[PDB]
C-alpha cells in the first residue's frame, strides 16, 4: 500500500548514511 | 490545491497576516525561553535536515506524489514510520523522515492538522536511537 | 509553570528541537508562498502590535494575571471579545487583543491548543471594522 | 466575571486610539 513511501524513505536514508560515514 | 486560492477576500488576507504574526511571535519567544542545550540541538537538526531537504529535493516530491494518488492518512503513516524505526537503526532514515514531514507540512494550509502531525510524528521519530545520535554531536 | 520543567530528559530536548524545526520551516515557507499584499499586511500588523506589546507590556501581564486567578476558558473569552467588537469600533481595542493573545500564546506550551486559539480568535478579531483599518494603510 | 479583562483591553485600546489620532 503505503510502504512504497516507506521503502523510498529508507533508501534515501541509506544514501544519507553512506555519505557521512565517508568523504 | 495551491495557496492563492484561499486568499479570496480582503478579510482573508488580514486574517492570514494576523494568524501568521501570532504563530511567528509564539515561535521566536519560544526559542528565547529555551536552554542552550535545546538551542544547540535545534542547530544540529537545522543544518542536517536543511541539507537533506535540499540534496534529496526531488525524492521529497516523488514521495509527496506517492502519498497523494493513494488514500493515505497521517495515522497509518506514523505507524509505518514506527515499524521502520524498530529495525532500521541508521541516522539517515530518521533525518529523511523529518525532511519529508517538513515537506508535507509546507504544503498543508490547515495549521491545526499540521501541528498535530508535527507533534505525533516527532514523538515517533525521536526514539532512543535518534536521541543517541543527536546528543553525541556539537 | 515555566519552560525548563518540561525539558526533563534528553529525549525531550531532541523532541522539542525537531518539533521547533518543523514549525519554523512550515512558517518560513508559508511566508514565501504568500502574495505581496498579504506580506505587507503582515508588515503593518507586525510593527503595530510589536509596539502595542512593548508600550503596554505591564498591562499585558496585568491582564494575564487577571485571566489566571479565575477559572477562564478560551471560548468564553472569544465570545467576550466578540461582544466588545460589536460596539467598540476603534482600532486600539483590536490591536490590544492581538497583543494580549500573543502574550497568552508565548506562555502556553501546548502547540495544539495554542494554534486553535490563534485560529479562533483571529477570526473574531478580524471583523469588517478591523479589515477596513488594515487595508487603508501602507 | 471575565469582562474585567474585557474592560482592561478596551481601556488600553482607548489609550492606543488617542495616541495615533495626534502627535
Amino acid at each position: 500500500t503505503m510502504g512504497q513511501v516507506g521503502r523510498q524513505l529508507k533508501i534515501i536514508g541509506d544514501d544519507i548514511n553512506r555519505r557521512y560515514d565517508s568523504q | 490545491t495551491n495557496i492563492l486560492d484561499y486568499l479570496s477576500t480582503e478579510r482573508d488576507h488580514v486574517m492570514m497576516a494576523v494568524r501568521y504574526y501570532m504563530s511567528k511571535q509564539r515561535l521566536d519567544d519560544l526559542y528565547r525561553q529555551l536552554p542552550t542545550k535545546t538551542r544547540s540541538y535545534i542547530d544540529i537538526i537545522n543544518i542536517y535536515c536543511d541539507k537533506v531537504s535540499n540534496d534529496y529535493n526531488r525524492d521529497m516530491n516523488i514521495m509527496y506524489d506517492m502519498a497523494s494518488t493513494k488514500s493515505f492518512t497521517v495515522y497509518d503513516f506514523n505507524n509505518e514510520v514506527n515499524t521502520i524505526m524498530l529495525d532500521n537503526k541508521g541516522l539517515g532514515v530518521r533525518l529523511a523522515t523529518i525532511s519529508f514531514i517538513t515537506e508535507l507540512g509546507r504544503r498543508c494550509m490547515n495549521p491545526v492538522k499540521t501541528i498535530k502531525m508535527f507533534t505525533l510524528l516527532s514523538h515517533t521519530i525521536c526514539d532512543d536511537c535518534f536521541v543517541d545520535y543527536i546528543t553525541d554531536i556539537s
